[PDB]
DNA sequence: ACCA
């Protein structure tokens, strides 16, 4: 959830 | 057509289109389904009159608190999405393949935002998520919409990383190497363990969430060492910082990083320098440092990445939603 | 304080 990827 | 994943000849044909397209993305490669092994893959393509693939969409289906799946084509499709008539045909194929199991098909291609493109997408019935949700920050979208991308085609005669930069930045880059930092690279279990130690250490330090090691192991098993490379910076046997970079299509993408506590001897600058060098050595068009929150010196993401990218951040069109079940869509998605 |  946090950087995407 | 829909891709039969149990047909190796079809799969190799699909992969060869993906790997050679200038629109190719690692997250659209079929190997990405192996990374995202908790999602269900559904892949479609279009053929021209000769039967050659000219457009492909790799989707992954995820669960929701409703009866419906969320279907997501990460940085897809692989085609010129500004050719919206062609996009409607490919999305039409994707919708038939989904068979009413998903409430939305979302794709977030790496194409610049523009008012005219946004208006066209909306005219064709898509719901777009970009400047209308900007106030919710970097995580208003799944992937960051603002990205720091180094255009290496502006420097056709650059031989080394330092050839890209003003004297003041040259100094910054030279610093870790002068002070003994050395970087090696590879894609074995050894480097993965080195990355993971720095990754979990950074994660605990910033108080953020982090992926299990099996995520990265699956990614290592899916991609060869000419596609995925882990860079490891040390000083005299001491582990300092790492980064994972993926080379695919027109870009090398710096996707994951970690660094130990305390003094790193500017090792993160040395990792970047070697990742950029890889891009130069393979004549790659772009080096993508990935997302920022805002183009502002208050954003530590932008400040660090601004050392390597003096051009403006690229701003993409964001998320494009083909709404299939509007009642569930309104329940699960807020339009800013 | 910053080096996701």
């Amino acid at each position: 959830a946090x950087c995407x990827x | 057509p829909v891709l039969n994943l149990n047909d190796p000849q079809a799969v190799e044909r699909y992969e060869e289109f993906m790997r050679q397209s200038p629109y190719g993305q690692v997250t659209q490669d079929l190997g990405w389904a192996k990374v995202k092994n908790n999602w269900e893959p559904v892949d479609v393509y279009l053929e021209d009159d000769q039967g050659a693939i000219i457009a492909a969409m790799s989707m992954l289906l995820g669960d929701t608190p409703t009866d419906k799946k969320f279907a997501y084509a990460s940085k897809g499709p692989v085609m010129d999405v500004t050719d919206v008539d062609l996009l409607d045909r490919l999305v039409d194929e994707a919708v038939k393949a989904l068979d009413g199991r998903a409430y939305v098909l979302r794709f977030d291609p790496e194409v610049a935002y523009s008012d005219e493109f946004n208006t066209t997408l909306q005219d064709h019935g898509y719901v777009t998520r970009n400047r209308n949700v900007a106030d919710a920050g970097m995580h208003a979208t799944i992937q960051p919409r603002l990205n720091m991308v180094l255009d290496l085609t502006k420097f056709p005669d650059a031989k080394t990383t330092l050839d890209l930069y003003p004297s003041k930045t040259k100094s910054k880059i030279k610093r870790p190497f002068r002070d003994g930092v050395e970087v090696h690279s590879g894609n074995s279990a050894t480097e993965l363990d080195e990355f993971f130690k720095t990754y979990t250490t950074m994660a605990e330090r910033h108080g953020i969430t982090h992926r299990p090691i099996e995520y990265f192991q699956r990614m290592q098993a899916a991609f060869d060492a000419d596609t995925m490379r882990i860079f490891v910076a040390e000083r005299e046997g001491k582990l300092l910082s790492t980064g994972i970079a993926l080379k695919y299509g027109r870009k090398i993408w710096y996707m994951y990083a970690g660094s130990m506590d305390g003094n790193t001897y500017y090792a993160p600058y040395a990792v970047q320098s070697e990742m950029i060098q890889w891009a130069l050595d393979t004549n790659t068009d772009l080096y993508d440092l990935g997302g920022i929150e805002s183009e502002s010196t208050d954003d530590s993401l932008y400040v660090f990445k601004h050392v390597f990218v003096k051009d403006a951040p690229r701003e993409y069109i964001g998320e494009i939603d083909k709404v299939l079940d509007p009642e569930v869509y309104a329940e699960l998605v807020k339009d800013g």
